[PDB]
């Protein structure tokens, strides 16, 4: 794949690349997650309720 | 090594040497083991066999000639040597064995003696030469179901069923003159052979052009005869390498004479200053060893041939090697490519400058079938000195680092790891 | 061949203690190896039993340490056994160190062995640390408190390190139940260490006090060598109980038999007597970081010694300078353990700093300077020119 | 320390009437409080032998001297064991006290040194 | 039959499209493994690190 070509020119990946991207993932992922969690139980959550009934 | 050129239909080629005393004469033709089919293997060293049958080879003595062939991958040759003076009937004979004698060379009782001696031969060989039936292999199976995997001595199998109208059929799409030049080594004089040529004249099934085929490719992969009744252990492993006249014929070349070859037997060679000698000397990891750059018209090998009686450290032996291998990549010292850069040299000279004929008659041939002429020493020497450290990185880092392999052995091999793991030290891992 | 050779798992006792070739001149200073084994084995049971009967809250700790001395039948035996015992430890692993710098037994080819060695010396040191702690009195509250904080000389992480071994704001229920987690883990751990002392002291067996090979004549570890450490077991054993049943208490200190106050450092505060030479040396620099690099590189230090020692022969058996300087630094050794238990005051002060520089100089300067020598020596006291 | 740098410091201090006549009599005297000739061993026996130079020397060493080492080291061993020492006419005397080892150990660190710069010579084109 | 002829292995062998086609998806998976591996072994570590900081009941402030 030429896709991953322009990146790596057919070596593998390094660990230094792989820690690297681990951190980033870490993250990116974190907040998609709780993200969509949270959406998906909109209504259900202590914010939503507390935003409705102020008090 | 004078460069003599010249055409009027038949190729000749010629290079005079003063020392000499005698005097070769013969043709070469461009196709070889590679220009033959999984059936006919074996039709080139067939050919190879019946010129010099002892019926072909009387005649030549008594004319006070002696007789010379040779069947490679790429090529072929047949030729005659005599006494500086003697040049003339040598071409009488040329012109004899491919014109006139053609079909004395085919009789049933000459053909059925021959095909009888190359079987046994080609039995020998298989039965007892285990190094070189091993670097057989090596072809065998790094270039499966393409051109150079065609062993030049041929199979068994495809040697029983030939046949004499095999060797017509072969002789006829490639004893041309278009695939030949005519050679003339020792120290006979350009002129003196080209007008004893010129003398004769006919043609033969001229103005013909030889078949074409699929081209050569490497495929990463092993071929393992294991046999436990034989007291060694003989491995040939390669990487693809370069194709004759490469931007980087040399610094493959360069590359191999820097892991040279060894013999664990002869003191001299046990104080090399090669790194790996360093590695394997302490456990006494093989008996020997011997880098190669082969090199052909489509392809090449880059590797090397073992053979050891230190059957349960076979993967240490191999690692130390592979682990070397990775340092052309990363890490070659100056000193190691300037004492390659030497002993490169001193061998393009032994084999340029040898003082046989027949040598310089097959190196002259199959030369200028290729690049048209032959390669001056010369200019050799001075592509050597030029190469550099970061050529050498360069080149490994995209024909050895992390690149596919071909393996073959035979023998006490149960000590030699799986493809993988052998596949894995063809790279070093970092930050 | 015998059922003790090819059992797999006989085999293993066999190679190591019945078989094993043994130097025919090794001395009783190498029977301390055997008398480490049984020190961690004393402790071990004894830990566990105890631990029967031993709860790690902060309110329960002291008390139920009383429990097992008053309650527990013979648990008074198997405290005194295990906190005398601790001493013990130490006093044998002392001489077994002092047994390896003498008789160069850190050096080629046993340096892993030697480093596998300063391994289980920490981990012994941070296991004793640990019970000590789980007593809960006066001594181990501010031992706890002492100790954690040394982390709060990293820079930056520093005081987040110490917050996350406290489990809180100070040393309280959570830095107890933990350190007793920890102090039934490591004794584990150090076993596993010891597992790895002896496979490298396995490949390459015993030195001899001679200093030389032992190749020439061997004789097997069984009988000769399994009695003559019985001998040592048993002297082992006899001080022990001497100290176990007849003064229990000497080498600990009274301020442990108050349960701890976080409000209240007593004045009397002293660290056990194993640790006092290190406590010297932190003592003596009157800068916070570098305090406690200089006690820490004060054990490291012991790694330098495969390459600081120049001497062409290992041991100091036949070196009149190598061995009136070992002495000096034994002497020099117990001397900063009784400046540790004096105040930080005048005489002592610099006495302690110049002890600690004697110390970090055997290593660095005394050693390679006296077997340079010394080679020399050796060449010039025979050869003619 | 390589045995060619203790030669080299001791051959100076031992061609120099000064520093000879200032330190061979303190050396002499460390020899004799060593005390390993009432053990009935030569200071060549005392060299720490577990490295390649000394195993190469000990090869090279001619059997009969090879034989009479051994019997040094097992006679010193057994001695030790004992707590005791020699009786004197068996101690080693200074006569005897020979750098008998020195010369095999002295060619075997000059050919491995020679190895090493050779390993690592640079080129200057 | 001759050991010199290889037998058929053109169920398995790609044509001469990409040769690293098999080396760039296979370097892909191996890291893209490694990637998740290490996040994973990285917020595990976490996980009983954190198991040891303050409990909910001792951070009151009083
Ligand atoms: C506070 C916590 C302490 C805990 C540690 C307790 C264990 C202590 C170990 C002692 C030790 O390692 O000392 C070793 C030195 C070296 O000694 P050596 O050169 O090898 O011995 C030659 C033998 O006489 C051979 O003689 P033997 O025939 O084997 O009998 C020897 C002697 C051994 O006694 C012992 O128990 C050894 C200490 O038995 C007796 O005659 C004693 C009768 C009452 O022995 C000495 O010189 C002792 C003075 C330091
Ligand atoms: C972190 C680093 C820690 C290291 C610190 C050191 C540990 C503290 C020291 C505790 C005790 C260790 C004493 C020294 C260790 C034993 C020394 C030794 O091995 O001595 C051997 C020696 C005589 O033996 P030879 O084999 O050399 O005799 C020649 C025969 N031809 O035998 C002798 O010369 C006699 C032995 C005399 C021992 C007196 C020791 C004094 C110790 C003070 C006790 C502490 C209590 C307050
Ligand atoms: C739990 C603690 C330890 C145990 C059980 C242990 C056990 C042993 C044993 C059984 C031996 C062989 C007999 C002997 O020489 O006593 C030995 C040898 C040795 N140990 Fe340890 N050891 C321990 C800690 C250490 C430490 C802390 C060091 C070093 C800092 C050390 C250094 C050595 C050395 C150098 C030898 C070889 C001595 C020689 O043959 O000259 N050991 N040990
Ligand atoms: C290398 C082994 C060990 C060492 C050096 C060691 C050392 C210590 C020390 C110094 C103390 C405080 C002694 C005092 O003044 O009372 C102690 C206490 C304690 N240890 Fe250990 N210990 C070891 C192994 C064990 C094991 C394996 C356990 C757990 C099963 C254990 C359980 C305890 C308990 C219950 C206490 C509290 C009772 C007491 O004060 O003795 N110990 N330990
Ligand atoms: C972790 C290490 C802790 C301890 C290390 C000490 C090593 C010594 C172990 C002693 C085992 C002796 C067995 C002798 C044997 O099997 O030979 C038997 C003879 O056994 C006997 O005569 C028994 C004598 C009484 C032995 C004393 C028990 C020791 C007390 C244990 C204390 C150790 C904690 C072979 O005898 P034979 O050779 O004449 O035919
Ligand atoms: C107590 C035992 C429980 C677990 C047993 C399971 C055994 C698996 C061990 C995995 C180690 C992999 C090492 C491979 C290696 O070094 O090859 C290295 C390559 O390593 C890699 O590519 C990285 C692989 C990253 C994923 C590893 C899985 C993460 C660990 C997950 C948690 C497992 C408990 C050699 O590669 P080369 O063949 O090209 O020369
Ligand atoms: C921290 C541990 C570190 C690990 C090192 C392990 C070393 C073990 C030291 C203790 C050895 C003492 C027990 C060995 C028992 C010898 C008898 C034996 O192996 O008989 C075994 C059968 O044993 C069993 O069925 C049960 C063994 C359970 C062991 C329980 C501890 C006979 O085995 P055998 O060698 O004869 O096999 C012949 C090939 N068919
Ligand atoms: C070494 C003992 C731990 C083994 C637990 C494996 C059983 C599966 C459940 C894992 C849950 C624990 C972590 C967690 O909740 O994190 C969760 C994520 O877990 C993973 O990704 C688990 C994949 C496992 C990869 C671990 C490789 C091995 C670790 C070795 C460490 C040296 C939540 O993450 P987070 O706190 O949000 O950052
Ligand atoms: C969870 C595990 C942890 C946190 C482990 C930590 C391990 C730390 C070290 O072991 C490797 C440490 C024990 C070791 O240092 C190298 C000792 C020599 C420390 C010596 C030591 O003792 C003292 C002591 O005992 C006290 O008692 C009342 C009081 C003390 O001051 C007043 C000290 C003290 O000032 C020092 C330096
Ligand atoms: C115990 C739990 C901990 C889990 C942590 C996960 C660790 C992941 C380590 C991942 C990658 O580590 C990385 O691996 C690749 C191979 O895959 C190495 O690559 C090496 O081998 C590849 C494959 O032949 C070569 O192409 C490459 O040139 C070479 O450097 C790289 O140098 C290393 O840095």
């Amino acid at each position: 794949s030429s896709l991953y070509k322009t990146f790596f020119k057919r070596n593998a990946v390094f660990v230094g690349t792989i820690f690297a991207g681990a951190f980033v993932f870490q993250t990116v992922f974190d907040t998609a997650i709780t993200s969509w969690y949270e959406n998906h139980n909109k209504g259900k959550l202590w914010k939503d309720v507390k935003a409705r009934i102020a008090a | 090594a004078e460069v003599t050129q010249l055409s009027n239909g038949i190729v000749v080629a010629t290079e005079h040497n003063p020392s000499a005393h005698t005097a070769s004469v013969g043709v070469v033709f461009g196709s070889g083991a590679a220009n033959e089919n999984p059936y006919n293997n074996g039709v080139s060293n067939l050919w190879k066999n019946i010129f010099l049958s002892k019926e072909n080879s009387a005649v030549a003595a008594k004319e006070g000639l002696a007789l010379s062939s040779n069947i490679s991958r790429d090529f072929q040759s047949y030729i005659v040597s005599s006494l500086p003076g003697s040049t003339d009937k040598s071409l009488d004979f040329l012109n004899q064995s491919f014109i006139q004698q053609k079909a004395n060379l085919l009789s049933s009782s000459n053909f059925e003696a021959t095909k009888k001696s190359v079987l046994k031969q080609v039995q020998d060989f298989e039965d007892n030469d285990h190094p070189n039936r091993v670097l057989e292999h090596l072809h065998s199976t790094a270039f499966q179901n393409t051109p150079l995997s065609l062993p030049t001595r041929g199979t068994l199998e495809s040697l029983e069923n030939l046949v004499v109208a095999d060797l017509e059929s072969f002789a006829n799409n490639h004893f041309l003159n278009s695939n030949a030049v005519v050679v003339g080594t020792g120290n006979i004089k350009h002129e003196d052979l080209v007008n004893s040529i010129e003398s004769k004249n006919l043609s033969l099934q001229t103005g013909t052009k030889p078949v074409l085929k699929k081209k050569a490719a490497f495929l990463g992969s092993e071929v393992r005869l294991r046999d436990d009744t034989l007291p060694k252990a003989w491995i040939s492993l390669a990487v693809e390498g370069e194709p004759v006249n490469s931007p980087n014929y040399f610094v493959a070349k360069l590359a191999a004479q820097i892991f040279g070859s060894y013999n664990a037997f002869e003191p001299a060679s046990r104080l090399q200053g090669i790194k790996l000698l360093d590695n394997i000397q302490e456990y006494q990891l093989c008996d020997n060893f011997n880098h190669f750059s082969l090199s052909y018209k489509d392809s090449g090998l880059w590797g090397f041939s073992t053979a050891t009686r230190n059957v349960t450290m076979i993967d240490d032996l191999i690692h130390f090697t592979l682990k070397q291998w990775n340092r052309l990549t990363i890490s070659v010292t100056d000193t190691e490519v300037e004492r390659a850069k030497s002993l490169l040299k001193l061998q393009l000279g032994q084999l340029y400058e040898s003082g046989n004929p027949v040598n310089d008659a097959n190196l002259l041939g199959a030369e200028v079938l290729i690049k048209g002429s032959k390669l001056s020493l010369g200019e050799a020497f001075k592509k050597i000195d030029a190469i550099t450290v970061k050529d050498v990185k360069a080149w490994a880092g995209k024909r050895l680092w992390d690149q596919d392999i071909a393996i073959a052995g035979t023998g006490q091999i149960e000590g030699l790891l799986d493809y993988m793991r052998i596949r894995s030290d063809m790279s070093m891992m970092r930050w | 061949m015998a059922f003790r050779k090819s059992n797999v798992y006989l085999s293993l006792v066999n190679s190591y203690i019945i078989d094993s070739p043994q130097p025919s001149s090794i001395n009783y200073w190498w029977n301390m190896g055997s008398l480490l084994g049984l020190c961690l084995v004393i402790q071990i049971v004894t830990g566990i039993f105890m631990a029967m009967h031993y709860s790690s809250n902060i309110e329960l700790a002291f008390s139920s340490v009383e429990h097992i001395m008053r309650d527990v039948h013979n648990g008074y035996i198997l405290r005194y056994l295990h906190a005398n015992g601790a001493s013990f430890f130490f006093m044998v692993m002392f001489m077994h160190m002092a047994k390896g710098l003498y008789y160069g037994s850190y050096r080629s080819p046993r340096v892993t062995l030697w480093n596998v060695g300063v391994i289980i010396f920490i981990l012994t040191i941070a296991t004793a640390f640990l019970g000590y702690c789980c007593v809960y009195g006066q001594m181990s509250h501010w031992g706890a408190t002492v100790i954690t904080n040394l982390f709060s000389a990293i820079p930056f992480v520093g005081n987040d390190i110490v917050s996350w071994l406290w489990g809180g704001f100070s040393v309280s229920n959570p830095t107890i139940q933990r350190f007793f987690a920890l102090h039934y883990l490591v004794p584990f751990i150090i076993a596993a260490m010891v597992i790895m002392h002896l496979m490298a002291l396995h490949i390459h067996g015993s030195s001899n006090p001679l200093g030389i090979t032992g190749n020439l004549d061997r004789i097997p570890m069984h009988s000769y060598f399994i009695f003559k450490d019985l001998v040592t077991v048993f002297l082992f054993m006899l001080i022990l109980a001497l100290f176990v049943f007849y003064s229990p208490n000497t080498l600990g200190h009274p301020d442990n038999y108050i349960p701890g106050n976080p409000l209240v450092t007593p004045a009397s505060i002293v660290p056990e007597w194993y640790l006092l030479p290190f406590y010297a040396i932190l003592r003596s620099i009157p800068d916070k970081l570098l305090g406690v690099i200089t006690m820490f590189a004060a054990i490291l230090v012991l790694l330098v010694l495969p390459f600081t020692d120049r001497s062409v022969v290992r041991g100091n058996t036949f070196k009149v300078l190598s061995k009136f300087f070992f002495f000096i630094f034994v002497f020099n050794f117990v001397l900063l353990g009784q400046i540790g238990a004096c105040h930080v005051e005048v005489p002592y002060v610099l006495m302690g700093q110049i002890a600690t520089f004697i110390y970090f100089a055997y290593f660095l300067i005394i050693v390679p300077v006296i077997s340079t020598i010394e080679n020399v020596l050796f060449y010039i006291g025979r050869v003619n020119k | 320390q390589s045995f060619t740098s203790i030669a080299r410091i001791g051959d100076y201090i031992l061609k120099s009437p000064v520093l000879s006549k200032l330190c061979v009599p303190v050396a002499n005297q460390f020899i004799n409080l060593a005390g390993y000739k009432k053990l009935g061993l030569k200071f060549d026996d005392l060299i720490a032998e577990e490295n390649p130079i000394m195993q190469t020397a000990l090869r090279r060493l001619p059997e009969d001297e090879s034989y009479a080492r051994a019997y040094r080291i097992i006679r010193a061993h057994q001695t030790e064991l004992t707590h005791h020492l020699l009786p004197r006419n068996e101690w080693i005397k200074a006569q005897e006290d020979v750098p008998y080892l020195l010369p095999y150990i002295l060619e075997a660190e000059a050919a491995a040194k020679e190895k090493d710069e050779l390993d690592n010579i640079e080129v200057s084109k | 039959k001759s050991t010199y002829r290889t037998p058929n292995f053109d169920d398995v062998l790609k044509e001469n499209n990409d040769a690293d086609k098999g080396r760039s998806y296979a370097y892909f998976m191996v890291g893209a493994m490694g990637l998740l591996s290490s996040a994973g072994a990285k917020s595990t570590v976490e996980t009983f690190i954190s198991s040891m900081t303050a409990t909910a009941d001792v951070l009151a402030m009083a």
